[PDB]
Order: C-alpha cells, then sequence, then structure tokens
C-alpha cells in the first residue's frame, strides 16, 4: 500500500543547510504531487513545498519560497527537500505528503538549530 | 443521382461533434496532464483551452455557413490562400484525421479484451503476436474495429449518424451520472478533497497557460463538424450553432469532471478513510473504476465512429476540383456516400493501426489540425477584407500586404517568443521588430474598412466572426505558437508527408486539374 518513510532531520548549526529524504514505497513516486508539512509544538501544521506528480514544477510558501529546493528520484522512489539557509522560524518536525493535497502524511522527523 | 443527401440535422451535429471531441478529451485527462495541474487549475486550463477553440470556431463557421462545402478547410484554403496550399492543408488534415482514428483505434483494442474493465476473454488468433522477424520489432494487432467503423460509414450518413447519435448520447448519460455522483460524493464528504496547501492555481497563470497549450487539443471535433458540412439540410444556421453548442457543452463536461473525478481521483486513492469505500462499502473504488473505463471507453469508441467520416469527404472534395483521381469523387448510387473513397481510407487507417503501435501513432497526429485553424484564419482575414474577385484604389494591395505582414510577424514573435536556444540580445530584436510590423499591419488593417463585396462570396448571411480585424489575428498567433512548440519528433513526419503529398500533387494534380487545365 502507499507508505512514506523519512530521514535526514537532526541538531545543526545555525545558518546551516540540510536536505530531507522521503522513500516511498508501493506507488511510483513520478504518479502523485508530493508536499511537505512543517509543525512547531506550539503551532499548526504549516505547508512547506509541493513538486508535481508529472513534471519537475515546485512552488513553496511565502515565508519559505527561494530558500528551500525540493528534488525528486524515479530510481529509487525518494524525495528530497534541501534547505540552502535555515533559521530559527523553521524549526518543527517535518512531513512529506503524498497527493494533491495532504491526502496521506508521513512518520515525521524533527529539525533543530544550534 | 450523383448527390450527396442532405439528411443531417442540427441536434445529429452537436452529437457529431461532441462525441469527437470527447473521444480527445478523455484521451487527454486519462493522460499525464490530468495529474500534473489541480482541479480547479485544470478546469480554468480547460476554460482557457475553450476560449480559443473558439476563436478557431468562430472562423470555420463562418467560412462554413458562407460557403458551405465538404472540403473543410482544403475548400477555404483553396478559396482565400489559393490552390497549392490547399492541397497541403487538407493533405495534412487527412493524415492529421487517419492517425487519429488509428491511434484510437489502437488503444481501444488492448483493453476491450472484455465487455468492460479490461479484463481478457483470451481470444486465438487475433490477439498482438509480434511479427518474429530477425530484427524486426513490429507488434500487429486487431484492427478489425477499423473495418466495422468503415461499414458503418460506408452504409450512409443518417444510419452512421444515427449510430454515432446513440453511442455519444450513451457516453453524455453515463458522463453526467459520472459527474453526479462525484459531486454528491464532494458534497458528502464537504469538498474536504480540495483542502489545497499550495491552493487553487499554484503555479499562477503561466500554468493556465501552460495546461491550456497541451489541454487545446481535445477541442479538435468542429472540424470535422465542418466536413460534414454538405449533409446539413439548411448549413447556414445549422452548422454555427451546431459547433457552437458543440463546444459550449465540451467545455463544460471537461470542466465539470476536471473538478469533480480527475482533480480527486488522488484524493480517492489516498485518503485513508477512503470515502467511496465508506460511501459504497468493500465493493468501492472497484464499481467506480468500472464506470469509468465504461465512460471513457465509450467516448473513445464515439470519437472512432466520428473521425473517419472527414477524410472520405476532404477526398471528394479533392477529387471533385481534380487533384485526386476521379476514383475518390464517384458517390454510391445507393448509399449516397463516398463508399470507395471511404473504403480506401478504411483500409489505410485498418493498415495504419495494424502496424504502428500507438505509441508511435501519437507522435505524428498533432500538425495538420493546427495548419487548417491557421489557414482558415487567414481565409476570414482575406475573405471579409480583400475577396478574390471582382477612396482608395490601391486599398486592395495595401490590405494583401497587410494581411501578409501580420503572417509575417506572428510567424516571427512566436517563433522569438518560442526559441529559448537563442541568445537574448538578437532575440530581444527580431521579437521586437516582428512585433512593431505587426501591430502596424494590424493598424493598417483597421485603417482600411471591410471590404462590402463580402456580402456576395458564397450566400448572404451566415454567421460572421465576432472582431474580424483582432480575432482572427489572435488565433493566427495561438495556432502559430502551438505549431512551433511542437517537437522536431512530429515535425519530420509530417514533413516527409507533406513531401508526399507534393510529389503527388507535381505529378499528378498540377498537369490535370479543373480551374488550371
Ligand atoms: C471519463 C473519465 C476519464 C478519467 C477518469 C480517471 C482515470 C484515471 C484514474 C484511474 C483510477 C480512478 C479511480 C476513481 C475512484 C473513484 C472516482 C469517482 C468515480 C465516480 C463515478 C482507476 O484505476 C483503475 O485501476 C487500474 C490500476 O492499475 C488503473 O490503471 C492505470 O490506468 C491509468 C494508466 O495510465 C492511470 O490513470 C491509473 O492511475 C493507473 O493505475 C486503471 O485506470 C483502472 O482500471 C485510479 O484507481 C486507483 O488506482 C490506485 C493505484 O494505486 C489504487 O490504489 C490503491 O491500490 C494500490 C494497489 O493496487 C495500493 O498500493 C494503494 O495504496 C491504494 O491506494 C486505487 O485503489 C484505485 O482506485
Ligand atoms: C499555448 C500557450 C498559452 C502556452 C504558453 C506556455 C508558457 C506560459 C509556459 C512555457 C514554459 C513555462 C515555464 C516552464 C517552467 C517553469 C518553472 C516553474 O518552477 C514555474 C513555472 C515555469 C516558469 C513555467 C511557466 C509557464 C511557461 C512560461
Amino acid at each position: 500500500q502507499v507508505q512514506l518513510v523519512e530521514s535526514g532531520g537532526g541538531l545543526v548549526q545555525a545558518g546551516g543547510s540540510l536536505r530531507l529524504s522521503c522513500a516511498a514505497s508501493g506507488f511510483p513516486v513520478n504518479m502523485y504531487w508530493m508536499h511537505w508539512y512543517r509543525q512547531a509544538p506550539g503551532k499548526e501544521r504549516e505547508w512547506v513545498a509541493a513538486i508535481q506528480s508529472y513534471g519537475q514544477w515546485t512552488a513553496y510558501a511565502d515565508s519559505v519560497k527561494g530558500r528551500f529546493t525540493i528534488s525528486r528520484d524515479n530510481a529509487k522512489n525518494t524525495v528530497y527537500l534541501q534547505m540552502n539557509s535555515l533559521k530559527p522560524e523553521d524549526t518543527a518536525v517535518y512531513y512529506c505528503a503524498v497527493g494533491v493535497g495532504g491526502y496521506y502524511l508521513g512518520q515525521g522527523t524533527q529539525v533543530t538549530v544550534s | 443521382p450523383h448527390q450527396l443527401a442532405k439528411k443531417l440535422s442540427a441536434v445529429d451535429l452537436v452529437a457529431i461533434g461532441v462525441g469527437t471531441t470527447i473521444g480527445a478529451g478523455v484521451y487527454i485527462l486519462v493522460g499525464t496532464v490530468a495529474r500534473e495541474h489541480t482541479g480547479p487549475a485544470l478546469a480554468v486550463s480547460f476554460f482557457i483551452a475553450g476560449v480559443a477553440a473558439a476563436l478557431s470556431a468562430c472562423c470555420y463557421a463562418e467560412l462554413a455557413s458562407r460557403c458551405p462545402s465538404a472540403g473543410s478547410a482544403y475548400h477555404y484554403a483553396y478559396i482565400c490562400l489559393g490552390e497549392g496550399i490547399a492541397w497541403l492543408v487538407g493533405w495534412a488534415l487527412v493524415l492529421d484525421y487517419t492517425i487519429g482514428g488509428s491511434a484510437i483505434a489502437r488503444g481501444i483494442t488492448p483493453n476491450l479484451a472484455s465487455f468492460f474493465g479490461g479484463l481478457d476473454n483470451l481470444p486465438v488468433f487475433l490477439a498482438r503476436q509480434t511479427i518474429p522477424g530477425v530484427g524486426i520489432v513490429v507488434d500487429p494487432c486487431a484492427a478489425l474495429l477499423i473495418m466495422i467503423v468503415t461499414i458503418l460509414l460506408c452504409f450512409g450518413i443518417k444510419e452512421s449518424s444515427t449510430v454515432q447519435a446513440i453511442v455519444t448520447s450513451v457516453n453524455v448519460c453515463t458522463l453526467v451520472f459520472i459527474i453526479v455522483v462525484g459531486g454528491y460524493l464532494a458534497c458528502k464528504t464537504g469538498w474536504v478533497g480540495y483542502d489545497l496547501p499550495s491552493g487553487y492555481f499554484p503555479f499562477g497563470l503561466n500554468g493556465i497557460l501552460a495546461g491550456s497549450a497541451v489541454v487545446f487539443f481535445s477541442y479538435i471535433g468542429f472540424d470535422t463538424v465542418t466536413s460534414t458540412a454538405e449533409e446539413v439540410k439548411n448549413p447556414q444556421r445549422d452548422l454555427p450553432l451546431g459547433i457552437g453548442i458543440a463546444l459550449l457543452i465540451c467545455c463544460i463536461l471537461y470542466m465539470l469532471l476536471s473538478v469533480v473525478i480527475v482533480g480527486l481521483v488522488p484524493y480517492y486513492s489516498l485518503n485513508p478513510d477512503t470515502p467511496i469505500s465508506s460511501a459504497f462499502g468493500d465493493s468501492g473504488m472497484q464499481w467506480a473504476a468500472y464506470i469509468l473505463t465504461t465512460g471513457a471507453i465509450t467516448a473513445l469508441c464515439a470519437s472512432l465512429l466520428g473521425s473517419l467520416l472527414a477524410q472520405p469527404r476532404i477526398f471528394m472534395a479533392m477529387a471533385r476540383d481534380g487533384l485526386l483521381p476521379a476514383f475518390f469523387s464517384e458517390i454510391s448510387p445507393r448509399t449516397q456516400v463516398p463508399v470507395k473513397s471511404t473504403i480506401a481510407i478504411g483500409v489505410l487507417a485498418a493498415a495504419l493501426a495494424f502496424f504502428m503501435d500507438v505509441a508511435q501513432l501519437s507522435e505524428m497526429v498533432s500538425v495538420g489540425t493546427l495548419m487548417a485553424f491557421t489557414a482558415v484564419a487567414v481565409c476570414v482575414l482575406v475573405l471579409r477584407y480583400v475577396p478574390p474577385d471582382g477612396y482608395f484604389g490601391k486599398r486592395r494591395k495595401i490590405a494583401a500586404w497587410s494581411i501578409a505582414l501580420v503572417c509575417i510577424g506572428v510567424l516571427g514573435l512566436a517563433s522569438a517568443a518560442s526559441a529559448e536556444r537563442l541568445p537574448s540580445f538578437p532575440r530581444f530584436t527580431i521579437c521586437g521588430v516582428s512585433a512593431v510590423i505587426l501591430l502596424g499591419s494590424l493598424i493598417t488593417l483597421g485603417y482600411i474598412d471591410e471590404d462590402e463585396e463580402r456580402h456576395n462570396f458564397g450566400h448572404k448571411g451566415g454567421f460572421l466572426c465576432p472582431f474580424v480585424p483582432y480575432l482572427p489575428v489572435l488565433c493566427i498567433l495561438i495556432n502559430t505558437y502551438l505549431i512551433i512548440n511542437i517537437g522536431a519528433g512530429t515535425w519530420i513526419r509530417v514533413l516527409i508527408w507533406l513531401l508526399i503529398g507534393s510529389m503527388i500533387y507535381i505529378f499528378y494534380g498540377r498537369s490535370h486539374s479543373l480551374l488550371n487545365n
């Protein structure tokens, strides 16, 4: 069935960069949109980025546009979210979501800054 | 007598147009673009594509109502643009319709192994058996569907038209049921599937135009309706109304499907609560998939029936004028319909679908219809301003040069704007000069008023495009951009096909042809 596992998040120095890898399962990664979601302990969910199922167009939220790069690997069926410039604003748990909207949500991972 | 029977009716034209259009529409919706764009974005892309197709259909309807004739864009290009350019427009249109029908049949056959749902009946000696050549990869397939469709078309215009009407009405009813079910389910779940984070139109008009670029080829059915103009009792009234109602119904259906079923197909597949199963129990998507496959297959069959009824008409017009042997001209004394030309086109399409794969047939189809549209646009511009018959005495020549300049400028700026491989420094100059000459030509064209002899061409009355100075130019620009966007893969094949056409023309068609012999 459709299942999403992601890794890469962890403690990093302020102003650094990160890449989060979200591995698909039970379906080719090409056939659905893939989004990313955020949520700090004191806030509700916050959409991050959204690749396009067919073709490789990407869109980002206002607070993060340009900073993050979302890519995809059709061979390994993995979706990568690259953080070029981090700041404490983004300190939160990260999720990767399938479908045009938030239909399925991954297990999750945590990222923090120092 | 040797005359086509004017037995068709406005409802029958609407049915033909809607079926032929909906087939390609469902072919696209099953394709890659459907999941490329969001639901609402896909719907507005279909809306813009429908607006552009209406820009083309206004010219089609005007030229068909004023001078109705089975030649379609061939006949029109032959009167305004002149001979030669017609033989290239008509030849390209023939290739386009033939390869559309062949691709539709080749796609239908494997999925139609059983009644519906893609099940297999395990036939013998009709299944796909690759040719065991030493280095040959062809995979011949059952192409009997083309033979049955050709037999239907050869059986008359009312009989084939009635069968097409039955199939397309069944398709439209199942599509309406399919939309009602989708809307009921969405309202039951409160449209929760459309809580899009990025929001609708996530890529802005940039995407809505990018999507509409590939969604434009879903409205390619009105040209067939024009091709069947001779069968209409009073084409002056029906043809424009029929074409309009067909592009309206198709646009509405596409937007509805795109917002209710397509934009939510991911939702029904991914969401763990599975509203389809929760609403219909264990069966769940299994019956929904069956219904969607039924609708798609009915639409594809309707378009397969519709497509092959244009080429015989084009061939009949060509032979009647003289660019093809009289073998294509004569009609059945009993059925009052091209039977020899229809049989030839049917056997050609059958062979093409038998040998070439669908993935190969789809790589050659798109170019003909765009050229037909561009030709018909230039034709309204030339028949409403400088009709080729009969304040300023130089008005005719200045108008002709102005039209030539708008035809050159559209090409220039549509190839500049669609050529990112060129460096920006000369790209800016070329686009600017093309644009300025286009603007100047448009200003001159508007300054010179419409020729009043336009009251004479064809028959008086009929439909006339809304904005003759700007709408046809917009249609030309759109079609030229679409043509240039098409990759070289389809262009090489259409070039060799047109070369074959020019060979036939120079060896026979120029030496023997009415109005030139
Ligand atoms: C006129 C309109 C024309 C266009 C219509 C849309 C056509 C495109 C969508 C096709 C469709 C519509 C379902 C609609 C549901 C109800 C909607 C409302 C109906 C109202 C009346 C029917 O898909 C059917 O199933 C085939 C499956 O291969 C599919 O194949 C291919 O065909 C095309 C090849 O290019 C291509 O499009 C299509 O995607 C392809 O799969 C066929 O299209 C079709 O037979 C999708 O079905 C969904 O497929 C999911 C695949 O994962 C499946 O996932 C589940 O099972 C997985 C294990 O299998 C498991 O791992 C997943 O975790 C789980 O989630 C869903 O259960 C299933 O529902
Ligand atoms: C027939 C006509 C209307 C088609 C016009 C197509 C135009 C609008 C297309 C062609 C190439 C497209 C661009 C290609 C890639 C990208 C990068 C992506 O991250 C955002 C969208 C953007 C910037 C696209 C916007 C739309 C675009 C400019």
